[PDB]
RNA sequence: UUGACCUCAAAUCAGGUAGGAGUACCCGCUGAACUUAAGCAUAUCAAUAAGCGGAGGAAAAGAAACCAACCGGGAUUGCCUUAGUAACGGCGAGUGAAGCGGCAAAAGCUCAAAUUUGAAAUCUGGUACCUUCGGUGCCCGAGUUGUAAUUUGGAGAGGGCAACUUUGGGGCCGUUCCUUGUCUAUGUUCCUUGGAACAGGACGUCAUAGAGGGUGAGAAUCCCGUGUGGCGAGGAGUGCGGUUCUUUGUAAAGUGCCUUCGAAGAGUCGAGUUGUUUGGGAAUGCAGCUCUAAGUGGGUGGUAAAUUCCAUCUAAAGCUAAAUAUUGGCGAGAGACCGAUAGCGAACAAGUACAGUGAUGGAAAGAUGAAAAGAACUUUGAAAAGAGAGUGAAAAAGUACGUGAAAUUGUUGAAAGGGAAGGGCAUUUGAUCAGACAUGGUGUUUUGUAUU
RNA sequence: CGAAUUUGGGUAUAGGGGCGAAAGACUAAUCGAACCAUCUAGUAGCUGGUUCCUGCCGAAGUUUCCCUCAGGAUAGCAGAA
RNA sequence: UGGAGGUCAGUGACGAAGCCUAGACCGUAAGGUCGGGUCGAACGGCCUCUAGUGCAGAUCUUGGUGGUAGUAGCAAAUAUUCAAAUGAGAACUUUGAAGACUGAAGUGGGGAAAGGUUCCACGUCAACAGCAGUUGGACGUGGGUUAGUCGAUCCUAAGAGAUGGGGAAGCUCCGUUUCAAAGGCCUGAUUUUAUGCAGGCCACCAUCGAAAGGGAAUCCGGUUAAGAUUCCGGAACCUGGA
RNA sequence: UAUCUAGCGAAACCACAGCCAAGGGAACGGGCUUGGCAGAAUCAGCGGGGAAAGAAGACCCUGUUGAGCUUGACUCUAGUU
RNA sequence: AAACUUUCAACAACGGAUCUCUUGGUUCUCGCAUCGAUGAAGAACGCAGCGAAAUGCGAUACGUAAUGUGAAUUGCAGAAUUCCGUGAAUCAUCGAAUCUUUGAACGCACAUUGCGCCCCUUGGUAUUCCAGGGGGCAUGCCUGUUUGAGCGUCAUUU
């Protein structure tokens, strides 16, 4: 059972662990029908860009601390600070965060200036307009880096 | 060469599809384009098949021999034309199997659904 | 997975002058008294049944791909090796052979199978349709019924119409300067393969 | 050869019914002959015959207590769509589609807003 | 006396719903042992098999009573990683997560508890009508022990102060789209072999078609089909320029400043104990029992406990697509897979036949030939059949059918043999057989003199 | 061999259960725990088998420890690089 | 050795693969090549890739086949014989003549369970009837089972088992009258009328469980290749019904 | 009955087989060594031998393989108190 | 010398290996979401000119209707210039129907083709008996409707 000079090792394999083996055969698959589903979801929204404006954010803990990283969604406080509502932005793709709190300068004037950069880059289309299409941008993040 | 994915190029899926075929693939369609004295005469080209077409066996041991298809054997995949036949041993005579592929109609058969086809591709004769 | 243990089958045991493998139990069918589940056994499942999760594809260090490649590509531009793998490029002017780029732009089949006559490339065209035969073996009814040769390896910049022309063209095969396969610059890991560039796609090498 | 429903279409119930009996009478006949002799396919088309005549009957009369029941809730089960259980009990179109007066307001006033980034 | 109300009942009262099936995946409950530990009891197997209840195309989960401790992230799910790690374990055998990071997909929310009280504004059903997945009457009702409007913690409500937006269901051109139809390229030209050309050779054509299949042998061109495009039929579709069908009446929501407030879920949280479970270790979850709260309260902050803070969220109520799962169903495309003792048990009238009272068990069995042309006819025989004959390219293909091995058998014929046979070296005898002075002095005297 | 008799059909009792004037008897040719399927290809220090050729090299049954004594680990002996 | 990539523009219906061959050659060998025969559609060499890759054994698996061996044997139940006919064919089939046996708790005449068409007729003998076969419970094709009274049905028996209700996570378990709001027939009424409306008695509590228990009622004679207490002819009975 | 005949027609078993004596050998050989010898094909019997066949000895031991049964064995447990 | 084991450029057997074939399996991937009280899954019994099985179907029974295509089906037959057409077909579709006995299985029961009750008819010159045709009669619930019950209770005192 135990032999010659080798690392002692841990092999889990003592449950029917044959039965809940996954090969991921479909990788190629799956890829395939991911593009697919991305093409025709920006079809359906033809104008839009297939993206939400998320935010920028500072990563948690004090291994990430030197890294900002895209986040969930604006604060409140940055979506009127820019001079919009939550319920607006909602519909104009700008992702609103409402557990998210700013308690840092430097992140507020950065998702804040995010946000006017945002504006002055989209046009909304009126209601009741002739829709002119206007050359569609699939990512918001590859938008706004 | 070929493109689409709802064509498959699979032996054993298109000899199943052939011999358990109906009449969408019971054969070619089972209509096909015609031999040479309509096709090079007119131009305006096709007409279905049926059964009392005028045939001439172009290859085979009776090649060259003209005749009436007198049943189309589906089932058989085969068309039995008047005497093409078998003599037996007895003086019986049986009709002798020929595949439609190694023949030309010589002769159609018409009617007003061939006519049809006519003005659906725009023929004039 | 349950091949050759779809039976309840049992071993008799010692004692009854037989082996002791198990055997089908029941009566009255023949299949009665049976061995059964053994590698040994008329209908029992085989040795180390085959898995699914065996190795199937093999990663290859991404640098020494780019490796074979330029060595595949270097070897196209050697006669020796060309002329060894079996490409029929004796009258072929020159080699690298490379074409201008209006071959790029090419439309119909008819021209494509011109321009191969014209450069002096339409040898390996014969070539690849005289070897076709049928595959020795069960390949045959596992949709693998021919075989034939490769033909010249056409490799473009743009493509405006090249690919469609030569489509229909056996054992020629079409390539953009961006993909460079080694499967195909190396067929079966023989080095020297022929290649005609047009000029474009023979400029962007470097 | 055969009766035809687009024939037996146009006849009313008392011809139809007239149409019944004699053909269960030819059956009935072509049956007692069946045993004198070996074969006779006659017999298959009358049953079709009486098959045609029992179709058609059948649709006048699912047919008359059609617009009998028309325009009210409440038609008899087999008269109802067949389509499937679970279909027959999903919430109809306008039940699925009904929204809270809360959501209503909200929906007009802010609905997803169709735009574009340019650059 | 006569009407209610509450609770309870009854009717083949009027109209509905549930039950079973399948169950690959999914949500729960219940629940082993073999096994491993070289014994074995905890452990492991395994929170598995078996058992039971309940769904959908996904389910569950899900918009924090979260993670964190940072310069903070920000519903859920899944993949990569964290990691065979922290940790649990007769600390043995073994077991064993999560935060962060990258990514796929990303979507949000809504009830209870509020001060409509100048008007139950609310809803089912019955009848009536209509343009029937419904609208409008009217009526009986249900309902104030609360059905509508309004608010949901991200807020909100009351009151005072401004120069701000929207009045459309399914159509029809059309549009991932669903089910489908139809049209669209080129030799069967000539010689050889053969039964059959689909083989060999010569000469062509098309090619955005040289996939695949069929046809009497290896066929782009005999056909399809394939490839490109074209023209049509019906359908869950407001995504849009318009809608045969008004152009809505004293209303809907959003924002700024200032005052007052601002309900927020109980036999629940929480504590003890027990059992079980977990990596969770002075107790991870869950459950039984006992105890039982509160409002700058409560929960959490992975070592039990006072005291002081701090950071976070807001339970005991609820909905939600996608990425994720899928050995079942339906529909498709494939493979360095198997090739009839293989591959599913089953390639075939296979879960058929057969066995067992029953639960259940469960085979064997594919190939004439191109075509049946399946052997007419004559003679022997009671007949089966034989011998001819005939068909076939082949009866060395006759249905007891492609090829037709071996064992075993009748056994051209040869040989050997006094209680085995077979074997090794060697020769003899018998039988049988491969290899050799065929063109190279004359550069050639005969020999069909460049055939030497 | 007129009875604690023999016996048909119906009915009841079912597997650590039944039933037993008691033999561990009987419970469908199964009984000191039935039969069927599944867990389950259960584990086996034990028995048997383990499929081509040639070339070169070539052993051990000894040391220590082990619920070790028909087994392992370890060292030795051997091959290969 | 199977399969895969590349190549020999390899072999091949003018014959691939396979198989047989005390024919040849090569290799120490594994084996390779070839002559001859058989055969009919595919298959090789070389460079590489890959594996379900090599058999004499496993009381191996499945299948097939020997020696034993024309051997053991085909001897319980007293027993056969003669002739004819039918048939190629008779020890065994039919007919007659004998001889025997069951000897009325039968080798007789009926039934129950079970079987399921074996019944009966006609043709018929490949297989089965351990010899035989012209015969057959065999083979093929058909015919046949006639009820108010014979049974089931109805009744209850040991006992099964819903509801009410109570357990059980639950498949389900208990429970059978239990702690349940468990009930017809006469001129009631007797002309929007059949329950628009004061006409009694209750104290019923499911249901299943016997083809031998209890029960409404049928006999004789005749009839068929096979049915009969059923058909037919006579002669009766019982139950329900104005 | 056996036997012989006509029909019908198995099985067990079988490495190969089948004459001895001694020897030596796994210490009782059909085979090997040395001798004796040794002549086709066979039939009915027969029970000396084939350490005959029938079954992976049921006795005995070993296994860190069981099970039935029993107890102040170890560890629990329904019930009961 | 025969008769009696071996080898066959040898034939014939036995047997079914080998080879070549493959409308099957296996594995991978992709798309879809649809069983049933409007009675499912499943079972039994039937149904064809000539069927036993198998496929399909339900007494309208290898099938009817509607639709498309446009001359078959085919083992033998059999209605046929049914064929220039509201039209063949073991053809494709498939929306309208039929859909026996059952089964969650529903009047009660079920090893019975057992036994009832209500409504409308027809007949036997019959509301009650019998027969025939057609309709019906399960539980648990939910919402509503009528009829009630209970000194549970309110008005309300003949």
């Amino acid at each position: 059972a135990i032999s010659k000079n080798l690392p002692i090792l841990k092999n889990h394999f003592r449950k029917h662990w044959q039965e809940r083996v996954k090969v991921h055969f479909d990788q190629a698959g799956k890829k395939v029908s991911r593009r697919n589903a991305r093409a025709t979801r920006a079809a359906k929204i033809a104008p839009r860009p297939l993206d939400l404006l998320r935010p920028v954010v500072r990563a948690p803990t004090v291994k990430y601390n030197r890294k900002v990283r895209a986040g969930r969604g604006f604060t409140l406080a940055e979506v009127k600070a820019a001079g919009l509502t939550a319920a607006y932005a909602r519909t104009i793709g700008i992702a609103v965060d409402h557990r998210r709190q700013n308690r840092n300068q430097e992140i507020f004037d950065a998702n804040v200036q995010r946000l006017k950069e945002y504006q002055s880059k989209i046009i909304v289309f009126p209601r009741n307009g002739k829709a002119p299409e206007a050359e569609q941008v699939l990512s918001a993040a590859a938008t706004f880096p | 060469a070929k493109q689409s994915l709802d064509v498959s190029s699979d032996r054993r899926k298109a000899r199943k599809a052939y011999f358990t075929a109906p009449s969408s693939q019971r054969r070619v369609l089972l209509s096909a384009p015609l031999s040479k004295e309509l096709r090079a005469q007119y131009g305006i080209k096709a007409l279905p098949i049926r059964r009392d077409d005028e045939v001439l066996v172009v290859r085979g041991s009776k090649k060259g021999q003209e005749g009436k298809i007198s049943s189309v054997y589906r089932l058989k995949f085969a068309v039995q034309v008047d005497k093409v036949t078998k003599e037996k041993v007895n003086g019986a005579s049986v009709p002798i199997n020929l595949h439609p592929s190694k023949l030309v109609i010589t002769k159609l058969h018409l009617d007003k659904d061939r006519k049809a086809l006519i003005q659906r591709k725009g023929g004039k004769l | 997975e349950k091949a050759g243990h779809q039976t309840s089958a049992e071993s008799w045991g010692t004692g009854r002058a037989v082996a002791r493998i198990p055997r089908v139990g029941g009566g009255g069918t023949g299949r009665s008294g049976q061995g059964a589940f053994g590698n040994m056994c008329r209908g029992g499942r085989m040795f180390a049944p085959t898995k699914t999760w065996r190795k199937w594809n093999v990663k290859v260090n991404h640098n020494e791909k780019r490796y074979a490649t330029a060595s595949a590509i270097a070897a196209t531009a050697v006669a020796s090796l060309v002329l060894a793998r079996g490409h029929r490029v004796e009258k072929i002017p020159e080699i690298p052979l490379v074409v201008s780029t209006d071959l790029e732009s090419i439309q119909k089949t008819k021209e494509a199978v011109a321009a191969l006559k014209a450069v002096g490339a339409h040898s390996d065209l014969l070539k690849v349709l005289k070897s076709k035969k049928l595959r020795a073996g069960k390949g045959k009814y596992r949709n693998r019924r021919w075989t034939q040769r490769r033909g010249p390896l056409v490799v473009y910049a743009e493509d405006n119409g090249i690919v469609k022309a030569l489509r229909n063209v056996p054992g020629v095969e079409t390539a953009n300067v961006a993909s460079l396969n080694l499967l195909q610059l190396a067929p079966g890991a023989h080095l020297g393969r022929f290649v005609i560039w047009t000029e474009a796609a023979f400029t962007k090498l470097d | 050869a055969g009766v035809k429903a687009y024939e037996l279409r146009t006849k009313s119930k008392e011809q139809l019914a007239s149409q019944l009996v004699d053909l269960k009478k030819e059956l009935a006949e072509l049956k007692v002959q069946k045993l004198s002799r070996p074969s006779l396919p006659k017999i298959k088309t009358v049953r079709k015959s009486i098959a045609c005549v029992l179709t058609v009957i059948n649709e006048q009369q699912r047919e008359a207590v059609r617009q009998l029941y028309k325009g009210k809730k409440y038609q008899p089960k087999d008269l109802r769509a067949k389509k499937t259980r679970a279909l027959r009990r999903a919430l109809t179109k306008f039940e699925a589609s009904q929204v809270t007066e809360k959501q209503r307001k909200k929906q007009i006033a802010f609905p997803q807003r169709k735009y574009a980034i340019k650059a």
